[PDB]
């Protein structure tokens, strides 16, 4: 797994362009079998080669190049890479699939440091309400 | 000594059948026990899965005499009398405290008819206003 | 025991062919396992009344004053009774309704009373009773615990 | 082996005990009991016995979700152990086990009620370092990084 | 084991002669240590104000007539002692001990909320 | 500062003691705050990770530039 | 019996001097609460809606097994306290 | 048990003085009270009786 | 006839050959001066140690490429909190107050009424994650699966503000993650 | 308007347009219950100063999602079972008497059930 004989073969796989890519955010040269791709763009491989280690059977291609977030992976997806289950989440069977009364938007990543950065706020009114003054004329 | 249909303010009623040794109508060991499981039961047998949305709650007579006197192994439709009182007689144990207020000391629509959601020992009758606000335990 | 195992009866993965052999050759314990988790054998499926209300019959909390200890060397106990009968029986038993010293009561009464009752096997002394009488050692050899040899300061203690 | 507990006389070990009270015989021993767990992990995995893992008793334990939403006796006990707990009888007790640093032991008081009304925490670490000064005196700067490290100290159970 | 520097053994004393003794004797340490106090805690008040703070609160406990308030009282004033010289406290605690300090009417006191 | 846990974010589990304090950013400033009790290995990481992704957006010498 | 106990407790004066005790039998047991303060007690929070407070009695409630016991130790402490009578 | 759970006073960093000060407390969120749902019956019994014969009291035998 | 006559034990009797035996002298060894001064001026130990080390050079290493490979998780697993909805878009809380109750921390805080349809439904539900101890409890103790723990741990924030989840926040996870809580829902089903 | 936004109603008495962040909810303009706080007065804090509203956390109104799920009918019964659709993973099993001409929704789902031989007169 730490050979020079199994970097090259995957080298040769990939090809120069996905190769330079994990070049750049992987710090490893890696190959697999397209096994899907989430809502936000992330591209899930799994590796039958038999070299590989134990928790390394399992990754992501993010979208971008020079900063790859976590919370970019669509929750789907996320506790398939973690190993949770062996079913990705586009081989689920009509029954154990999820059914929403409302639209589903494109995933949204975690917006800390950003404008939207979740604000909290209390979500109930004041426990009392004032008297609102009315004046009447003097008999 | 456990009871539902006791009480000194009222009327002597036998239709409960808790207070074996009716010691209440009565005037003055492994089989009780056995007594009251087999009595706690019969009431539960009807009795609907309302705790969670229940007003009684964490102050139900039902639940305290269940889990003391009883093991732990195991549709009427609602009325309406006035804006005050919420009917929920799913619940209703069958113990005529409320025939005893409402003819005897009312005297029944009544100045003091909102007293019959204190006798009431289950969540047949509760409080309308206080509905879904509050549990005993956070007061 | 826990004999030395063969690497290959060991869920890791380890080496094969012509590199199988290089290993045996250059390892100093060729039977120690590499430590990394076979990945076709090893984790492959992902994870993803009354008769029994023994808290309420919960021994009562009872407690031994001077006075009622005194009244076992007296009276006797309810096992090995030395008590009398009918009314004097009552008149002797309400003595111990107040308090009564036993020191005092340890000064005037038979010795054969209390080597019977206080002290045990004949006036022997009464030693702290254990936890569990089943509590034995027993030092062991190496062919036995297969730790380390006699020259290591520890030893092995067996159950016995 | 004093006060066996929860299926360890159910399986088998030895204890490894030091000679000349040092850092090095505790290493050894500590090393031993690598060993010796192991070797009751075997032995629990090779005897499981099939059966319930909690009491039969709702009073205390949660039931089950499904017999939660049909019974209604058994949602009358989910609805009572998460809203009140359950009451424990009026008493005291000292119980101590065989932890990893040492004798781990807690005084719970009960007054009845379903809160503890003092609970105590005998601490082997707090024990430990309470006789460093007297085991420290003599040595250098870097034998109390030996002395400190052979102890197990975690200033969790030390403190809490 | 050897107790810290500073250390005493704590004893109950039966005799409010003894105990007046012993009671001035540890404000005279109070004293001496003053200036101590000012250079380990790095203070920014002189040394004499340091011994003016030291008198204060002796004068506070002045009348208490309880011989078992006196044990506890004495005994809680030479932990403290050892506390201080030993450089146990931090620098902070030190420093907001010499931080410490009229009453509003009741019309002040009602306008803005009181007590 | 990275402030790591309920103890160091806010108090946790010891929030009503008598010797804790609420909250590590009442002593010093924090930049980030993880959650968790514990915060799992890769829960830290990301953390990390999003103070080093704050670190590389620093504009230190351009606000030199083009701020003062 | 007369001892200043609060002398050596090392509670702050106020509950001397400002705050008041409560004894009452609520249906078995004696207990010791203290009454509200007038303002401080709660006030909401303006950020979530929690119940602020700055009364560190609020939550506090001794127990006793006898009148006796409470009206004893409420002496011993300096309280200022009243007997709610059942 | 008189001591309050929260004590008396909180700590904070103070920008003016440059230190950590003690402050009289003050808690955003006030300790909730739930204990209040103490049962208004008792669970447990009288319970069992475990004394060993040989250290009860010995009963007078009846009358002739 | 026990031991008590001695004032002695069962366990007070040290087992057979408890002492130990007469230390060796210099004369008793089974190496000859050589054969220790060998192993003690050329290093024996110290060059085995060396090698041993040198072993591991040359094996797998365990280290795992996150965040690009994730560590195994389990149904089980507690993380983010999350309020559910039916399949027909109907919350699952009844505002029932149990999860607040068990709350080792005190962290959840609800406010109740009744909905203008008639429902016993919350207006208020936050729950202080930096004061929750991820501890599981008013999942076990919720009677509808209503308040769950999703399997996310990467949502660290800027600002502790961000760690105050209301119950529009808790709402928005529950949609958000819905097909992942649906994974440990049924595979850890059984257990529960 | 400024009172479709700030009080509480049963029905929303205009289209919710879904790029309108004033409303309540991205399907709903009111609030639907008397304590909770309108959308509109929350927002408009020092909080929400240099923030994009667009992003925060707006889960949709159950209550106008549970009441387009068409009325169940039973036929040949006067009582309605429900256990949440989901058995062991939905709520406790309740009974729902059907004796009134009325829709009676669940205790929990809110799903309302009523008598096939009343359709008409609820249709109405
Ligand atoms: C860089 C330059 C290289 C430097 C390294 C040079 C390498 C050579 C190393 C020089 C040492 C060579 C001498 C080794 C032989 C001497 C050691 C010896 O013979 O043993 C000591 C001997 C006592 O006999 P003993 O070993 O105790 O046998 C009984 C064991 N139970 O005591 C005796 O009576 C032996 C006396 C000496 C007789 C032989 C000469
Ligand atoms: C060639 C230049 C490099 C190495 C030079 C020094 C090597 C050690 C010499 C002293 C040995 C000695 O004293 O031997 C004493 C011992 C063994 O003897 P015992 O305990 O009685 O054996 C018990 C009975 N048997 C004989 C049946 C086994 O041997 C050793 O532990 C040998 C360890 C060598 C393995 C590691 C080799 C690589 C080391 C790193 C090199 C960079
Ligand atoms: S009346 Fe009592 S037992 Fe019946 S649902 Fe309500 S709380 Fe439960
Ligand atoms: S409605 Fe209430 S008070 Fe009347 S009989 Fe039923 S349980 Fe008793
Ligand atoms: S794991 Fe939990 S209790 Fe321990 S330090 Fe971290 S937040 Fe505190
Ligand atoms: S996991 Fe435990 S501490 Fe956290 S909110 Fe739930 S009950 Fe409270
Ligand atoms: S336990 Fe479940 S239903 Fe009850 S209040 Fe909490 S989230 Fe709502
Ligand atoms: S209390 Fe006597 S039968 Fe009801
Ligand atoms: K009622
Ligand atoms: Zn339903």
């Amino acid at each position: 797994s730490s050979s020079i004989q199994r970097t090259l073969r995957n080298l040769w796989k990939n090809g120069f362009k996905k190769s330079f890519k994990q070049l750049q955010g992987y710090n490893d040269i890696k190959s697999g079998r397209l096994v899907g791709t989430d809502s936000f763009g992330n591209k899930f491989y799994e590796v039958d080669d038999p070299v590989e280690i134990h928790m390394r059977t399992r990754f992501v291609e993010y979208t971008g190049f020079w900063r790859q977030d976590m919370s970019e992976v669509e929750p789907g997806w996320h506790y398939w890479l973690a190993y949770g289950t062996d079913v990705p989440p586009n081989q689920l069977k009509p029954e154990e699939k999820s059914v929403r009364a409302y639209p589903v938007k494109k995933h949204v990543p975690n917006l800390t440091y950003t404008d939207g950065a979740y604000v909290p706020y209390n979500t109930a009114r004041p426990k009392c309400a004032t008297w609102d003054p009315k004046v009447t004329e003097r008999p | 000594i456990p009871r539902y249909c006791y009480h000194e303010k009222l009327a002597v009623a036998g239709n409960c059948r808790m207070c074996l040794v009716a010691s209440c109508a009565m005037p003055v060991t492994p089989k009780i026990k056995k007594a009251r499981e087999g009595v706690t039961e019969m009431l539960l047998e009807n009795h609907p899965l309302d705790c969670p949305v229940c007003d009684q709650g964490g102050e139900c007579d039902l639940q305290e005499q269940s889990l003391r006197y009883g093991s732990d192994r195991g549709a009427v439709e609602n009325k309406a009398i006035g804006p005050l009182i919420k009917t929920s007689m799913n619940r209703c144990i069958h113990c005529t405290r409320c025939v005893r207020f409402l003819n005897d000391v009312a005297g029944a629509n009544s100045e003091l008819s909102a007293n019959v959601i204190d006798l009431c020992p289950v969540g047949a009758l509760t409080s309308k206003p206080y509905a879904f606000r509050a549990r005993p335990w956070e007061l | 025991s826990g004999g030395p195992v063969p690497v290959f009866k060991k869920y890791t993965t380890g080496s094969k062919g012509i590199w199988e052999k290089i290993r045996q050759l250059l390892t100093l314990v060729p039977n120690r396992s590499t430590g990394n988790p076979l990945v076709k054998n090893y984790r492959v499926p992902p994870p993803g009344y009354y008769d029994r209300d023994h808290r309420r019959n919960y021994p009562r909390l009872v407690a031994f004053d001077q006075t009622k200890v005194s009244g076992l060397l007296t009276l006797g106990s309810a096992q090995n009774p030395r008590i009398s009968v009918g009314e004097k029986g009552q008149k002797e038993l309400a003595v111990f309704d107040q308090s009564v010293s036993l020191s005092s009561t340890l000064a005037t009464i038979d010795p054969k009373v209390v080597k019977s009752e206080l002290l045990a096997e004949g006036g022997s002394p009464v030693v702290a009773p254990s936890l569990n009488k089943k509590m034995k050692f027993r030092l062991t050899e190496e062919s036995e615990h297969g730790m380390y040899p006699e020259d290591y300061p520890i030893r092995i203690f067996a159950q016995n | 082996k004093s006060q066996p507990y929860d299926a360890y006389d159910k399986v088998d070990f030895d204890i490894a005990v030091g000679t000349k009270g040092d850092c090095y015989d505790r290493y050894l021993i500590r090393m031993t009991e690598f060993r010796q767990s192991l070797r009751i992990i075997e032995q629990c995995c090779n005897q499981m016995p099939p059966g319930p893992v909690k009491v039969e008793d709702f009073k205390v334990a949660p039931p089950p979700r499904a017999l939660m939403k049909e019974d209604m006796e058994a949602l009358i006990h989910h609805f009572l152990l998460y809203t009140k707990g359950y009451a424990v009888p009026a008493g005291e007790t000292y119980t101590a086990i065989e932890a990893p640093k040492g004798e781990m032991a807690v005084y719970v008081v009960s007054d009845g009620s379903e809160r503890p009304y003092r609970c105590k925490i005998r601490a082997p670490g707090f024990a430990h370092l309470g006789a460093f000064d007297h085991i420290a005196r003599g040595h250098f700067l870097p034998d109390a990084v030996a002395i400190i490290g052979t102890m197990d100290l975690v200033f969790g159970e030390v403190d809490r | 084991t050897n107790p810290t520097a500073f250390a005493q053994t704590t004893r109950y004393v039966k005799d409010s002669t003894e105990m007046r003794t012993l009671v001035l004797n540890l404000y005279r340490r109070y004293l001496r240590h003053s200036r101590g106090f000012v250079n380990n805690y790095n203070l920014d008040i002189p040394a004499s104000q340091v011994r003016t703070k030291i008198r204060q609160e002796f004068e506070r406990q002045r009348f208490v007539k309880d011989l078992p308030l006196k044990n506890v009282l004495y005994m809680k004033a030479q932990m403290e002692f050892q506390e201080l010289v030993n450089f146990w406290k931090q620098q902070c605690h030190v420093m907001q001990y010499f931080e410490s300090i009229k009453g509003d009417s009741f019309v002040q006191k009602f306008l803005k909320g009181a007590q | 500062v990275i402030s790591m846990g309920s103890c160091a974010n806010g108090g946790g589990y010891y929030h009503y003691s008598y010797s804790v304090v609420r909250g590590v950013d009442r002593i010093v400033p924090v930049d980030i705050y993880v959650p968790g009790c514990p915060p799992t290995s890769e829960a830290l990481m990301y953390g990390v990770f999003q103070l080093q992704k704050k670190m590389m957006d620093g504009q230190t010498h351009r606000m030199w530039y083009r701020s003062y | 019996t007369d001892l200043a106990k609060e002398l050596v407790s090392g509670a702050p004066k106020e509950l001397i001097t400002e705050r008041v005790a409560r004894i009452y039998q609520e249906t078995e047991t004696w207990k010791i609460d203290w009454d509200i303060l007038n303002k401080g007690n709660r006030w909401e929070n303006d950020l979530m809606g929690y119940q602020s407070s700055s009364d560190y009695m609020q939550g506090t409630i001794l127990k006793f097994d006898t009148r006796e016991g409470a009206i004893r130790f409420a002496k011993g402490q300096g309280w200022d306290y009243y007997i709610q009578e059942p | 048990k008189d001591f309050p759970t929260t004590g008396y006073t909180e700590v904070r960093y103070d920008a003016e003085k440059r230190r950590v000060v003690y402050e009289p407390l003050e808690l955003t969120q006030a300790w909730r009270n739930f204990t209040v749902g103490s049962s208004v019956w008792e669970q447990v019994g009288d319970g069992k009786d475990f004394t060993p014969e040989s250290f009860k009291l010995p009963t007078p035998a009846p009358d002739p | 006839p026990t031991l008590a006559l001695t004032s002695g034990s069962i366990q007070g009797t040290h087992p057979e050959g408890f002492r130990l035996p007469r230390p060796k002298t210099w004369e008793e060894s089974s190496e000859s001066a050589l054969s220790k001064a060998t192993k003690w001026y050329l290093l024996s130990e110290i060059f085995r140690g060396l090698y041993i080390t040198l072993e591991m050079y040359f094996r797998a290493p365990y280290t795992i490429y996150y965040p690009f490979e994730k560590g195994p998780v389990s149904p089980r697993f507690r993380g983010e909190h999350a309020l559910r909805r039916y399949p027909s878009g109907e919350e699952r809380c009844i505002a029932c107050k149990l999860c607040e109750a068990v709350c080792p921390a005190q962290a959840i805080t609800i406010e109740a009424e009744e909905r203008i349809d008639g429902s016993r439904r919350t207006y208020k539900y936050d729950i202080d994650m930096t004061k929750c101890i991820y501890c599981g409890y008013c999942q076990e103790s919720c009677p509808v699966d209503a308040i769950v723990e999703t399997p996310n741990v990467e949502y660290a924030t800027e600002t502790r503000e961000e760690l105050l989840y209301n119950k529009e926040k808790l709402l928005a996870n529950g949609d958000k993650w819905e097909q992942e809580i649906q994974y440990a829902l049924d595979a850890d089903a059984p257990y529960r | 308007s400024t009172k479709e936004l700030t009080t509480a109603r049963i029905k929303d008495i205009s289209k919710p347009d879904e790029n309108n962040l004033q409303q309540q909810a991205p399907n709903r303009i009111s609030p639907w219950s008397k304590s909770q706080k309108p959308r509109a007065e929350a927002q408009d804090n020092v909080r929400f100063a240099v923030k994009d509203l667009a992003k925060q956390p707006r889960p949709y109104a159950a209550i106008d999602l549970i009441y387009k799920q068409p009325i169940r009918y039973i036929e040949h019964d006067n009582v309605a079972v429900c256990d949440g659709n989901g058995g062991a993973q939905g709520h406790p099993k309740v009974y729902i008497n059907l004796d009134q001409n009325k829709a009676i929704p669940c205790g929990y789902c809110g799903l309302r059930f009523a008598q096939a031989a009343f359709k008409e007169d609820i249709e109405s």
